[PDB]
RNA sequence: GCCAAGCUAAUACAUGAACCAACCGGGUGUUCUCCACGUGAGACGCCCAGCGAAUGAAUGACAGUAAAACCAAUGCCUUGCAGUAACACCCAGCAGUGUUGACUCAAUUCAUUCCGUGCGAAAGCCGGCUUGUU
């Protein structure tokens, strides 16, 4: 039942004086769930960075256009 | 500084100038101006009001919209002046 | 109401298949405008590049060409040759000869020689024989085609 | 096997060309579909560069485009009145691109009520049923567009006519749009 | 497809005998066309001459001391080809790669932040998914987010620590050039006059600072400064300047006479 | 060259990650608050709105004219038109602008669709220090 070490568990066999006992496949420690959180963050702030650029690229073409339509309705307000 | 208050959201279809009169009740509107991105402009007579108008409306809810009041650098004077001004070149418009 | 669809045009629908370009629609009511012609009709018409005009034929015709320059989806690329409309006796295809000089180096001296190419002739140009083509080159059309006539002279 | 190279072909001057050189994998050719109407089988087939093209053996329903109103709905095919190839593959119903078929007309009844409110025939769609807000829509929407009586006619009746726009045996899917204007007039002389 | 590549179907500006080795470093695919580009191993076992045979070069490279545009490479047949900055801490070289007036690879020592500063030249201009316009350098790049003004045939100055564009050269005439292709490679000039054919190559007319009049196809050409005068990067020695080869020899005899 | 039975793994095969986590539009509701008595406005419920692929519709530019009335609607000043990007908000310029010599191309929005013939953060491995449910 959950919640245990299973390494205490398993079989080991003697050979003649050492225990042979398997490799253990799919244990997930802490050291592998630091990873995993790690890989689902990077992530999503790689893609929330990507709106940054696309947001301030969006700045760029509108602050212009802003600043050609003023310069065109002041060439205007002198005429 | 500036007498003027800028009120956001009232909408003009839902609400009517009569009801968007009554939470300028109280303290002094010059002049009231509506708009069609629903903010409307509202000058206010006291100056000194309207420092205490935004402080006062601060957070305030107007027919279950929350509202937001800012101080609003244009004054009347220069709006007068440019409607005088307006006027002058309309006859002359109206002369071509 | 009841919209007041086109009518079939005989002179141009004979193939048991309807003809028709694959790039508009002409079937609506309200067009784009940015594909309509002088006659309110709804036509497809590119401009090739190059600085080639665009015929007048192609911009406000009723043919229909899948293999035009003009009006579908050829582009002309690679070599713009140019020589003399040799046989028109095939449908949309003309012959044309590329005359030229061949100079032989031990005799210091050329000799006459000729060249055939079959090109895809729009329904814009009508050329005749004898005429004066500019041809460019475009994917393989059929079996020897690989030239579109873009002027006859 | 089947190639489709230019080397068993006669040259212009009718000339036998002298093949040097054995047959190569990258000018094969493949046996055809032969698409028939009937329950949906296919066949992937591995192309070149590992991509895969459905095969597909026989096709039943497949989404067909109202072109004047930008709108498709999925449909199941009942019949194929005409083919420009041969009548023996409207005989044997083969579908192929360019393929005139009658589909089911029902989806395009039940969006035309629903958007413009005009039941031609007048689960179902209940125009009455719209709340009072709906029909200035649906007004601002009657102006803007207008309908063919030729099209409408084939509502009523249940079945219109349609050209099928894909490969069904390069996609796997047999897609169309209905015939409108002056492409409908054409092929309804020939069927008649 | 060929892995091989033989001693004398290789390029020749690689300088590697024909009697010594049968075969020749085939460059893998990357950054650089392998007509145009020389192999990391040929870089640090021919050129810096680090390396004394190509299983030593292998040691170098598989270590990942040798660095390109701020990043290890390890594999020795690495393009590693024109206008990249080449570092190997251990030994500090910081230099960048370039073409001298004779045509062939210079290894152009750099000063100390000069190797932030890295060129490229905009060979097209697409959208990708999602609206994004995007432009793609000589070296392979992709720029995902460009200068608005940026065209093709215009070099960006790209800063390869930041990964990051710091300004743009537009291709116009009076601007400082540098040739990229045939025998007029390796020359800085002037933009005189372009001529552009369509459909066609695009013809470019330069003149350098001692004033000879050269041409070259458009697509050779690469902008290396607003003006001959300021150029934003070191070029190799000669100064991009291709004297007569009757002086060559002169100048070569009387400086090999000083010796003696 | 070969079968049958017992285990046992993987980065072999299959399945699958809700919250953390946005902007964005289309179809709607006999739904609630309002204005005068409908191009009316606002909230909320549900149906879709990922890359790619299939079909259809719109974009993917113009570049051979100068002034007034008139009517309906919508902006404004004040209670008739001078000024003026576009927009009925939470974004008062978060695109009116891809490219080529030329594109039925790139890319975007809208409608239907993907049935093995697609898509995981391999649900993976290893290293360092301060040895850390970031
Ligand atoms: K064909
Ligand atoms: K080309």
């Amino acid at each position: 039942s959950r919640t245990e070490d299973v390494r205490k568990y398993v079989v080991r066999r003697r050979v003649v004086d050492r225990l042979k006992a398997p490799k253990i496949q799919r244990l997930i420690t802490p050291r592998v769930k630091a990873r995993r959180a790690k890989k689902a963050k990077d992530a999503i702030a790689k893609v929330r960075a990507s709106a940054a650029e696309r947001r301030e690229y969006l700045r760029l073409i509108a602050s212009n256009r802003r600043a050609l339509r003023q310069r065109d309705h002041s060439k205007k307000h002198t005429r | 500084n500036s007498s003027c208050v800028f009120v956001s959201p009232i909408f003009r279809p839902s609400t009517t100038k009569a009801q968007v009169m009554e939470l300028f009740a109280g303290v002094k509107v010059q002049r009231l101006r509506m708009y069609r991105q629903n903010f409307a402009y509202a000058y206010l007579d006291s100056p000194a009001a309207a420092k205490k108008f935004v402080e006062e409306k601060n957070g305030t809810e107007f027919r279950g919209h929350t509202l937001r009041v800012a101080l609003s650098a244009r004054s009347l004077e220069k709006l007068r002046a440019r409607q005088e001004a307006a006027n002058v070149v309309i006859a002359a418009h109206r002369h071509y | 109401q009841y919209y007041h669809a086109h009518a079939v045009d005989a002179t141009i629908q004979h193939e048991k298949a309807y003809q028709r370009q694959t790039a508009v629609n002409e079937n609506m009511h309200r067009p784009s405008r940015k594909h309509v012609n002088k006659s309110g009709h709804i036509r497809y018409s590119k401009k090739i590049g190059l600085g080639f005009k665009t015929p007048a034929k192609a911009l406000n015709g009723k043919y229909i060409d899948r293999k035009c320059p003009f009006t579908s989806n050829v582009v002309i690329r690679g070599r713009i040759l140019r020589g003399v409309v040799h046989s028109t006796k095939m449908h949309r295809t003309i012959i044309i000869r590329r005359n030229y000089l061949h100079f032989i180096k031990k005799y210091q001296r050329y000799q006459k020689r000729h060249k055939s190419l079959a090109v895809h002739c729009s329904p814009a140009f009508d050329p005749k024989q004898g005429d004066e083509v500019v041809i460019g080159q475009c994917r393989p059309l059929s079996k020897t085609i690989r030239y579109n006539v873009l002027e006859v002279v | 096997g089947i190639v489709r190279s230019r080397l068993h072909k006669r040259k212009i001057t009718g000339g036998k060309t002298k093949i040097h050189r054995k047959r190569m994998k990258a000018e094969l050719g493949r046996l055809p579909a032969n698409t028939r109407l009937g329950a949906r089988r296919v066949s992937p087939v591995r192309a070149r560069g590992g991509n895969f093209k459905i095969r597909a053996l026989r096709l039943d329903t497949g989404n067909f485009a109202w072109a004047s109103e930008a709108i498709a709905h999925r449909v199941r095919l009942l019949d194929v009145v005409y083919n420009a190839t041969s009548n023996e593959l409207v005989r044997t119903k083969t579908l192929v691109k360019n393929c005139i078929v009658a589909v089911d007309a029902a989806p395009f009844k039940r969006w035309y009520a629903k958007h413009y409110g005009i039941d031609l025939d007048a689960d179902k769609y209940d125009v009455n049923k719209a709340s009072p807000k709906l029909q200035r829509e649906w007004t601002r929407r009657r102006r803007n567009h207008r309908v063919e009586k030729a099209i409408a006619d084939q509502l009523r009746e249940g079945r219109v006519l349609a050209r099928i726009t894909s490969r069904p045996g390069q996609s796997g899917r047999a897609d169309g749009i209905l015939l409108e204007g002056a492409e409908l007039q054409f092929y309804l002389k020939r069927l008649e | 497809a060929k892995k091989h590549l033989k001693r004398l179907y290789a390029p020749k500006d690689w300088m590697l005998s024909k009697l010594t080795g049968v075969f020749a470093p085939r460059p893998r695919p990357g950054p650089h066309k392998l007509r145009e580009c020389l192999p990391l191993l040929v870089i640090i076992r021919n050129r810096l001459k680090y390396a004394l045979n190509a299983r030593e070069g292998e040691m170098i490279l598989r270590q990942g001391l040798v660095h390109v545009d701020n990043h290890p490479r390890r594999d020795g047949k690495y393009p590693a080809g024109f206008m990249d900055v080449v570092e190997i801490p251990k030994t500090g070289d910081r230099f960048r790669l370039m073409y001298d007036v004779k045509g062939r690879f210079a290894l152009v020592n750099l000063s100390e932040a000069e190797a932030q500063i890295k060129l490229m030249k905009v060979v097209n201009l697409y959208t990708a998914t999602g609206r994004v316009p995007v432009a793609v350098t000589h070296d392979g790049h992709r720029i995902r987010y460009p200068d608005p003004h940026t065209s093709i045939g215009d070099t960006i100055v790209y800063n390869v620590k930041e990964k990051k564009c710091v300004d743009l050269i537009k291709n116009r005439q009076g601007k400082a050039v540098i040739v990229t292709g045939g025998a007029n490679r390796g020359r800085i000039g002037e933009i005189v006059k372009v001529e552009c054919h369509p459909g066609a190559f695009n013809i470019a007319h330069l003149k350098d600072a001692s004033g000879a009049e050269f041409a070259t196809r458009a697509a050779n050409i690469f902008v290396i400064g607003k003006d001959l005068n300021n150029l934003q990067v070191t070029v190799p020695k000669q100064q991009g300047l291709r004297m007569n080869v009757i002086q060559e020899r002169e100048e070569r005899l009387i400086a090999a006479e000083a010796r003696k």
